């Protein structure tokens, strides 16, 4: 989850 | 009545549609069209037990190991609902913290949604599509990987019955990211807001496409509520991974499908 929500962070950026 | 409300929630509607045709490039279309043998041009193989196994072969704990490449896998479904996700008017306005919390519950509902178009009653397409595995040769594996996806192949079954199409699940999955009911929200309200309007549009074009099912609006909102069941049902399946002292071996080319798997 905390590697899901990276890659969720770097993806709206 | 065809007015300015009705004509904005049509537009809507279509905006999110071509979006969500940009987004995500394996379509519902796409995947029926491959299940029901339509495709002639290199047609998926069929695994249907270890003799088979063996010759599709040409094409950590190990349950940690699974999860770890499925979700590696998984990255690019994940980006992708991440852009849908931008398209969807008032989403990139939101605190950029419930933009998160909203996008990290729903991308697992989102790809079981996804899954379900991979799946008919007799298995799952696997490989990007040149392989077929059989919902029954997967609930014969070994305790506990027998139990992994049949829970999944009984909702896709039902879900799939619903005869949804693109256009449909373009709207049901922007209701989806757009739930008011996370844990972690901060601002609720204005998430809120956005679904209202996503469900406006939702029903307008659920009594356009689908003449059939007076209560298809009610039975796809039930939907939401299996997805969820299944996310949960995984939390359940790392417990009963712990408790686990059986010999969990497993061929290596079953690991690989499995990682072809959510
Ligand atoms: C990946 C591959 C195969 C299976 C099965 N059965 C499950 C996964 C997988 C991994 C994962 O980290 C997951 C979540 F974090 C949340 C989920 F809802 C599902 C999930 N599935």
């Amino acid at each position: 989850n905390l590697g899901l929500e990276d890659i969720i962070r770097k993806a709206l950026m | 009545q065809l007015n300015p409300e009705s004509a904005d929630l049509r537009a809507l509607a279509k905006h999110l549609y071509d979006s969500y045709i940009k987004s995500f490039p394996l379509t519902k279309a796409k995947a029926r069209a491959i299940l029901t043998g339509k495709t002639t041009d290199k047609s998926p193989f069929v695994i249907y037990d270890m003799n088979s196994l063996m010759m599709g072969e040409d094409k950590k704990e190990v349950a940690i190991r699974i999860f770890q490449g499925c979700q590696f896998r998984s990255v690019e479904a994940v980006q992708e609902i991440t852009e849908y996700a931008k398209s969807i008017p008032g989403f990139v306005n939101l605190d950029l913290n419930d933009q998160v919390t909203l996008l990290k519950y729903g991308v697992h509902e989102i790809i079981y949604t996804m899954l379900a178009s991979l799946m008919n009653k007799d298995g799952v397409l696997i490989s990007e599509g040149q392989g077929f595995m059989t919902r029954e040769f997967l609930k014969s594996l070994r305790k506990p990987f027998g139990d992994f996806m049949e829970p999944k192949f009984e909702f896709a079954v039902k879900f799939n019955a619903l005869e949804l199409d693109d256009s449909d699940l373009a709207i049901f999955i922007a209701v989806i990211i757009l739930s008011g009911d996370r844990p972690g929200l901060l601002n609720v309200k204005p998430i809120e807001d956005i679904q209202d309007n996503l469900l406006q549009a939702l029903e307008l074009q659920l009594k356009l496409n689908h003449p059939e099912s007076s209560q298809l609006f009610a039975k796809l909102l039930q939907k939401m509520t299996d997805l969820r069941q299944i996310v949960t049902e995984h939390v359940q399946l790392l417990q009963v991974i712990k408790k686990t002292e059986t010999d969990m071996s497993l061929h290596p080319l079953l690991q690989e499908i499995y990682k072809d798997l959510y």
